C-alpha cells in the first residue's frame, strides 16, 4: 500500500505503511537530542538514551525487558543532535505488547533516583565505547569548534557530569522537550487506526511545542586534540546551508562531486576527485572524504582527512586544494551527472532497508511534517545545476573555517594557515 | 686448567640439559627478586620461557636434545650486573644505617 | 598574582611558576 | 554515505545509538 | 660584598654574593623548560623536574637524598616555560656536598629505566595537585591557544604521555639542552672562586648552545573547558613586548594602572582601575586583574576575571571596556606615578628574600648575560613616559587576542564578541 500520513489535531504524526512483512517496526521519533540543551543540563539526552528500560509509571523495568525479550523484540533509542528517536521492532503478531511499551518508556518516564544513579555508571562505558574510534570524539570537536551553542553540544555525556545527572533534570527535559507537536510516530508493518488508536491512548496527555532552544551561531574555532596516536584524523569544515533548502541538495551533489565513502572495496576512488588530488601529492596512506551534516537551521560542509602525523598538512592542503579548483569552475558536466546518479543509488539504496525507511519517513515528518516521495527527492536532486555546485564550492572556500584534529598534531595546520 | 674443572662442574650441573641457563637457577631471594624486576623485557620474556620448558621437561622426566643444550661458552650472565647493583644499594643502606 | 603552583617538599621540590593570574579577594567575596 | 559515525552499540530490549555526520 | 659576574669561555655565567649569611644558596639557572620541548617528547620537562633525586653517576638515589637530609639541605627544582632551575640550600659549612650532588644531578644524571618508571606516576600526582586550583589549568589553556609553537606546550606532562616518557628522551633532552652556554651557576653566600672551581670540575662538558627551540607564533585562539565550578575563570590576552624592551616596561606599568594584586587585605582595590569598574557594574562576588606575562621571544598582556557564572560577560565586558578607555587616552599623570611605585616597590620587595634575589640574579644572567642593579631597574621603570602606557594599552585593544575559559561558560562570551 502507501504511507497513510496523517496529523492529529495535537500536532502528533503518525505515518503507517502494511508492506505486509512477518515483522514489523515501530519508531517514535521524537524531537529531542543535544541541541535541545543548555549548559546545566549537559548531557541529559545522553542519559535519556540509556534509559530506556528504567522503571516506568505502568510497567517496571523487570517487566519491559522480559517482556520485550519474551516477544523477541528489540527497543533502541537512536538520538541524533537533533532527533532522538525510540523504535521497537519484532513479529507482527505480538506488536501491539510491544507498542504499549514502548508508548509507556515514552509518555510516563519514572526517574527513580536508585535506577538513575545506576546507570550513571553505564553512562561512561557508553561514552567509552562511542570514543574508541577517533572519528567520533573528532566529530564532538568539530560540531563543538563550529558553533557557539545548540548544535554545539555533544552527544555524549561530559566528564563532569558523568554522574550528576539528576532525576528532575530527566523530568524537566521529558517534560519541556518529549511533546506531542514534537513527536512523531511512524510505524511499518501496522495498521494506521491500530497507531492512531495507540498514540491517543499514550501520547495526548503532553501538550505540543514545548520549550525550544535557540538557532545555532557558527563559531568557527579550531580546537586541537594532541592524543599521540601516529594517524592525524582532522576535519575542516565551513558553514553550509540548512536541510531542506536548494543549496542543501546542491551541497549534497558537491560532497558526492567531491567523493563519499567508497563504493568499490579496497578501491582508489577514481571518481572521488579528492582521492586523487591527495595521492598525486600524497603517496602515503591516506583516507579523504567529504563531511556534510545538514541540520534544520544551519549546515557544514567540509573535507575529512585521515593520513600520518608527518604528512597530514599535505594531505589537508591538498583536498582543500582540490576543493578550491572545483570552486574556480573546473567542473566537469559528466562529473556532475555522476554525482548525480551516486546521490539517487545512495538515497534508494538507504531507504531500502526496513531501519532505512522507518528513519527517513520519521526524519520526513519530524522536520518537513510531510512524506515526499523518492521520485520527487531524485527529481530534486537531478535539478540541482553545475552552476549551483560550484556556487557551493565558492561558499566553502571562502567561508570562515572551523576546524577539528586529533592526534599527534605537530605538522598539522591552523585555520589561518589554510 | 680451573676453566677445566669448572667446565666438569657445568657440565655435571644438568641446568644446561634442561637448557636453562645459570642465572636461571640462581634462589630467589630478595635481591634476586628486585633483580629480575629490573631486567628488560626481552630478557625477562626469555627467562619465563627458559625456566617454563625447563619446568615441563622436568615433569616428564626427560631431557632436551644433545645439541640443543647450553654451550659454557654461550652462556651469558644476564642477570649479573643487576644482581650486582642491587646487592650494592643494598650495602650502601645498610652501611648508612650502622653509623 | 603568578600564583606559582608550588608543591610542598624536601630534598626534592618542585616549582612550576606562571603568570599573574588574579584569584586575589575571591575568600574576601 | 560516508558513515554518519554510526556508533550504535549492540543490545537486546535495550540498544542505545547514535549518529554525527559523514567520515 | 658585591655581586661579581663572570662569563666563562665555556658560555657558563658564574654569580656570587657573599652575604655573610647563615645560609648559603647555590642555583643553576638552565635554559630549558616546555617551550624547548617538541611534539613528541611532550611533557619530559615536567618528568625532568621530578626526577632530580634519581640515581646519579655520581651518587645513588638514596646517598643523595640522605645526605641532603643529613646536612639538613633542601633541593628544589623551578621549572618556567622558559627557564628549569635547580638550587641546594644549606648552611654554609656544609654547600660544597650539596654543591657536588647538585653538579652530580644537573650533569651526571644516569635515568635508569626502572627509577623512571616508578617516577612517571608522580607526573599524574603532581598534574592532579597543580590543577587543583584553577588557575593552573586555565593559564595552561590561554598559554595553549595564545601560541600555535612552543610557548604553547604546558609545564605539566600531558595526560596521554604520563607513561609514556621514556629514559631515552630525558637523556636527549638533557644532553641537547642542559649546555653550558645555556647554564648560569648563581651563588649567595658563597666565594666566587669555589663557584668557579665546581663548575670547572662538573660544567665542562657539554658545552654550545644546542639545540634551539623555534620563535613561538601567536594563534590567536579559545580554549573553553567546561568544568563546570560555579565561579567562571577567563582570561583575555594580546600580543605584548618581549621581557627586557622598552614597550615591556611599558606593560608593566600598564599592568600597575589597571590593577595587579590587592595590597590592603579585605581590601576594595581603590587603586585598581579594572576592580572599581567592573564593581559597580557587578555587585556579586567577583575578581580582575591584569596578566603581564613576558617571555624572550614574545610575550602576552590582558586580563584575568573571576567571577559568578551568570555575570562572567558582565565583567569581562567591563574590564575589556576600561582597558578602553585607558587606550583612547583617558589616563592621568597620577595614576601612571602610582603605578610607577607599586612596581619599584615589588621590584625590590621581590629581590628582598634570598630565594627572590637568587631568581632575578638568575633570569637576568639567562635572558640577558650581564647583572643589573635595582637602581638601572627603577630608572627603566621611571623612564617609561604616559604616552608608552597608552600605546601599550592601544596594541592591547588592537591587537588578536586570545582566550582560554572555565567553568560553567554558560555566559561567558567568544571572543568574536568581545
Amino acid at each position: 500500500q502507501d504511507l497513510e500520513f496523517t496529523r492529529l489535531p495535537n500536532g502528533l504524526v503518525i505515518a503507517s505503511l502494511e508492506n505486509y512483512a512477518p515483522a514489523s517496526r515501530i519508531g517514535l521519533f521524537i524531537k529531542a537530542g543535544s541541541r535541545y540543551e543548555d549548559s546545566n543540563n549537559l548531557g541529559t539526552s545522553h542519559l535519556l538514551r540509556l534509559a530506556s528500560s528504567l522503571t516506568t509509571k505502568g510497567a517496571s523495568s523487570f517487566k519491559i525487558t522480559r517482556g520485550i525479550e519474551a516477544v523477541g523484540g528489540k527497543l533502541s533509542v537512536t538520538s541524533t543532535r537533533e532527533s532522538m528517536a525510540y523504535t521497537v521492532e519484532c513479529l507482527r503478531d505480538d506488536i501491539e505488547i510491544l507498542m504499549e511499551f514502548l508508548l509507556n518508556v515514552t509518555a510516563a518516564p519514572e526517574f527513580r533516583r536508585w535506577e538513575v544513579a545506576a546507570l550513571q555508571s553505564q553512562l561512561r562505558i557508553d561514552k567509552a565505547v562511542a570514543f574508541q574510534n577517533p572519528q567520533a570524539q573528532v566529530l564532538e570537536n568539530l560540531h563543538a569548534a563550529a558553533y557557539r551553542n545548540a548544535l554545539a553540544n555533544s552527544l555524549y555525556c561530559p566528564d563532569y557530569r558523568i554522574g550528576k545527572v539528576t532525576p528532575d533534570q530527566l523530568h524537566y527535559y521529558v517534560q519541556n522537550h518529549f511533546t506531542s507537536a514534537r513527536m512523531a510516530l511512524i510505524g511499518l508493518g501496522v495498521s494506521h487506526p491500530v497507531l492512531k488508536q495507540v498514540a491517543e491512548r499514550f501520547l495526548n496527555m503532553r501538550g505540543g511545542l514545548g520549550l525550544s532552544g535557540a538557532k545555532a551561531k557558527y563559531r568557527g574555532g579550531e580546537i586541537r586534540d594532541q592524543n599521540g596516536d601516529s594517524l592525524v584524523h582532522a576535519a575542516l569544515v565551513a558553514e553550509s546551508a540548512a536541510t531542506g533548502s536548494a543549496e542543501a541538495n546542491a551541497f549534497s551533489v558537491l560532497q558526492h562531486v567531491l567523493g563519499a565513502g567508497p563504493h568499490v572495496k579496497r578501491g582508489s576512488n577514481a571518481t572521488s576527485s579528492l582521492y586523487q588530488a591527495v595521492a598525486k601529492g600524497v603517496h602515503q596512506p591516506f583516507d579523504v572524504s567529504a563531511f556534510n551534516a545538514s541540520y534544520s537551521d544551519s549546515g557544514l560542509f567540509g573535507i575529512y582527512t585521515i593520513s600520518q602525523a608527518a604528512s597530514a598538512g599535505d594531505v589537508i592542503k591538498s583536498a582543500y586544494d582540490q576543493v578550491k579548483t572545483i570552486a574556480q569552475g573546473n567542473l566537469s558536466n559528466t562529473d556532475v551527472q555522476a554525482a548525480k546518479n551516486k546521490l539517487k543509488a545512495g538515497y534508494l539504496m538507504s531507504v531500502e532497508s526496513s531501519e532505512g525507511f522507518l528513519d527517513e519517513v520519521g526524519s520526513q515528518a519530524l522536520v518537513a511534517g510531510s512524506y515526499v516521495q523518492p521520485s520527487t527527492v531524485l527529481q530534486q536532486i537531478d535539478s540541482v545545476a553545475d552552476a549551483d555546485v560550484i556556487n557551493a564550492a565558492k561558499k566553502f572556500v571562502s567561508g570562515r573555517k572551523s576546524m577539528a584534529a586529533s592526534g599527534n598534531l605537530g605538522h598539522t595546520p591552523f585555520v589561518d594557515e589554510l | 686448567w680451573l676453566e677445566g674443572i669448572r667446565k666438569w662442574y657445568y657440565n655435571a650441573a644438568g641446568f644446561n640439559k634442561l637448557g636453562l641457563m645459570r642465572d636461571d637457577t640462581i634462589y630467589e631471594d630478595d635481591d634476586v627478586k628486585e633483580a629480575i624486576r629490573r631486567l628488560p623485557e626481552n630478557l625477562y620474556n626469555d627467562r619465563v620461557f627458559r625456566i617454563k620448558r625447563a619446568l615441563d621437561l622436568t615433569m616428564r622426566q626427560q631431557i632436551l636434545p644433545k645439541e640443543q643444550w647450553t654451550k659454557y661458552e654461550e652462556d651469558k650472565f644476564y642477570l649479573e650486573p643487576y644482581l650486582k647493583e642491587v646487592i650494592r644499594e643494598r650495602k650502601e643502606r645498610e652501611e648508612w644505617a650502622k653509623k | 598574582g603568578p600564583f606559582c603552583a608550588g608543591v610542598v617538599g624536601h630534598a626534592a621540590l618542585p616549582a612550576t611558576s606562571e603568570s599573574p593570574v588574579l584569584d586575589a579577594k575571591r575568600s574576601f567575596l
